[PDB]
């Protein structure tokens, strides 16, 4: 299927795995990060004895399979799910073995050392891979953006990373990760819908309402004013049609769901909102480059697909920062895949072909030394 | 019985914390004494 | 409770307020500098309507109250917290009114004029105090040390001051403040523990790990060699028992946490380490007295309670300065309270009773003139 000896770019982002060959502009195999496991034991004869579903095979059946998240906040919980999702991506979709081409994986900023050593060991010992490389997502996203300056805000599913890069330089000190993202928003919407009257307590409905949020939920331009005008609703409340057919009616809750990002007090945490944390990060940077960080801020992550985030960011930053300079916020189209896109354009360089880590040096050095070599 | 057990366990935790603090201070003091003797 | 008309020594140091009457050898009321504010709104009936907790009342409950620091880097952020902590210290612990005795407060070196004018105004207009006085911490610490020569290194919680005093002579031009202290060390330990695997993002855990650091974290005598020998750990890693019961295992991170003081590059700041900044300060002084500053260097601040700072300072200064002279470093026992102790012995002199500032002259002159009179 592939006639070019190039690394397979597999972005294992929290919530959605995006795998594809280098050189492509979009991932071909896109599936959620979920593992379905047979709950009961059947006396039936003939069905697949497979004890571990994955991807679309699990999405197609969520009532029988208990759903487990292979990644939580960033820390890898179960490694069997890791081996399952890579083995599946290798021998069920791509139809190619890892013994013929490299593999450029993308990991989140500020992750545990155990996670890195574990994935590297599974990719070297178990699977025969000629070479591995771990890369931070923020750099590849800035590559795909086509710039060298700005602060990347990557909001995945269970973690949110703010990474400032000015003039093409990393700042490992200022990267601050906060576990507020799509899962805590799904939980907030679920508890407020339970407050509305429709109560559910199973994961399949949680994924359904997550999809409903992805499709409908947006960000408000003025929270309190929308609350007041929605008190007497007319066009502000919408009636959604569940894929099963049950008629759901959702009004203001939509534009109050992502608001939890701006007010973490809703989930009883002393952490500051994403905008205030980004602002504090800007103060932690130097003054000289702060204006450039204001003018080149970039966004990444699937959570940014909601309509109305750019305007909300502009008003909040204008209210926090002075209103004398110019603070333009740029969001490139299809930003979610941009990271993966970067991977593709990063795997075609010959120099990058010279910066890989082969098996033998890793085996003698050991995983810890490999951690030192990368950074 | 459980109340007396919990009280005794609280007192034991306090005493053990004090003992561990004293042991840490004592080993640090021994190191300082060795350094002073070398000087 | 008090039968002597003597000033109340209230050291409002960053991180810990230490209040007590003059003449005593240690502060009786010692509590952290924190303000707990009710996060949610309760429908319950009967609980205290008090809207602002302080001190031990806030320490006892950190899960319900969002914690705010009343002092940051040195600059006072919120004045309501100031009024709260003084009113509390006056009418909840000391059980004495400020209308009967003076008050000798201690402020940090090189502080804003707004801070001084604000505290003086709250201490004159609002509260009826017969007389106020602002004092620098370094002089009182040198008093308690029982000398007149040396360079005082005061490392509080959010600021670190290096103050050279030779023959009792202050040098306002050489005092250089740098905002590297216990909070940036707590942040570094937190991010590296998040790197280890245990991730938290709330202030209560931050205070808990701060206490864990105060209890366990020490300074290394040789960073790289300890790194090498800790690669294969045995007795170098310790298993701590959280007050809640969760078994934490911390190894090398301990003696790498305060190392950030010696290598500010970890937090991406061009500032120099505390030892190098002190060395540069010594070059800024005159050569004649430099040897005396080498032989009489004094330390102050709670951050200095870690074991192994004296030896690390000696090796670093010996590596930086020549090794021909004698460079003895002296650290008086219970140095943290020494400052406060000084206050006590400073408030008993009759001459000091003649150097106070009464209400009437301040009222006619105004606060700015009061600033000129002090210095
Ligand atoms: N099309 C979409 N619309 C709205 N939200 C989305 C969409 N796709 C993903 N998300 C949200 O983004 C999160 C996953 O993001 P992720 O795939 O990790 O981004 P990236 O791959 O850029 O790191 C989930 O919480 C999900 O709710
Ligand atoms: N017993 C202790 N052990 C270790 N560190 C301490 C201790 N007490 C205070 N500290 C540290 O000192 C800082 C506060 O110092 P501070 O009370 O301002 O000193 P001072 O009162 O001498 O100015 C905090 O960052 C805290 O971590
Ligand atoms: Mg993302
Ligand atoms: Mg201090």
């Amino acid at each position: 299927d592939e006639d070019e000896t190039t690394a397979l770019v597999c972005d294992n982002g929290s919530g959605l795995v995006k795998a594809g060959f280098a050189g492509d502009d979009a991932p071909r195999a896109v599936f959620p990060s979920i593992v379905g496991r047979p709950r009961h034991q059947g006396v039936m004869v003939g069905m697949g004895q497979k004890d571990s579903y994955v991807g679309d095979e699990a999405q197609s059946k969520r009532g029988i399979l208990t759903l487990k998240y292979p990644i939580e906040h960033g820390i890898i919980t179960n490694w069997d799910d890791m081996e399952k999702i890579w083995h599946h991506t290798f021998y069920n979709e791509l139809r190619v073995a890892p013994e013929e081409h490299p593999t450029l994986l993308t990991e989140a900023p500020l992750n545990p050392k155990a996670n890195r050593e574990k994935m590297t060991q599974i990719m070297f010992e178990t699977f025969n891979v000629p070479a591995m490389y771990v890369a931070i997502q923020a750099v590849l996203s800035l590559y795909a953006s086509g710039r060298t300056t700005g602060i990347v805000l990557d909001s995945g599913d269970g973690v949110t990373h703010n990474v400032p890069i000015y003039e093409g330089y990393a700042l490992p000190h200022a990267i601050m990760r906060l576990d507020l993202a799509g899962r805590d928003l799904t939980d907030y919407l679920m508890k407020i819908l339970t407050e509305r009257g429709y109560s559910f307590v199973t994961t399949a409905e949680r994924e359904i309402v997550r999809d409903i949020k992805e499709k409908l939920c947006y960000v408000a331009l003025d929270f309190e004013n929308e609350m007041a005008t929605a008190a007497s609703s007319s066009s502000l409340e919408k009636s959604y049609e569940l894929p099963d057919g049950q008629v759901i009616t959702i009004g203001n809750e939509r534009f109050r769901c992502p608001e939890t990002l701006f007010q973490p007090s809703f989930i009883g945490m002393e952490s500051a909102g994403i905008h205030e944390t980004t602002y504090n990060s800007i103060m932690k940077c130097d003054i000289d480059i702060r204006k450039d960080l204001y003018a080149n801020n970039v966004m990444s992550g699937g959570t940014t697909m909601y309509p109305g985030i750019a305007d909300r960011m502009q008003k909040e930053i204008t209210a926090l920062a002075p209103s004398t300079m110019k603070i333009k916020i740029i969001a490139p189209p299809e930003r979610k895949y941009s990271v993966w896109i970067g991977g593709s354009i990063l795997a075609s360089l010959s120099t990058f072909q010279q910066m890989w880590i082969t098996k033998q040096e890793y085996d003698e050095a050991g995983p810890s030394i490999v951690h030192r070599k990368c950074f | 019985a459980l109340d007396r057990a919990e009280q005794a366990e609280a007192d034991k935790k306090a005493a053990e914390d004090r003992s561990k603090q004293l042991e840490d201070e004592l080993v640090s003091l021994q190191k300082k004494l060795k350094g002073t003797e070398d000087e």
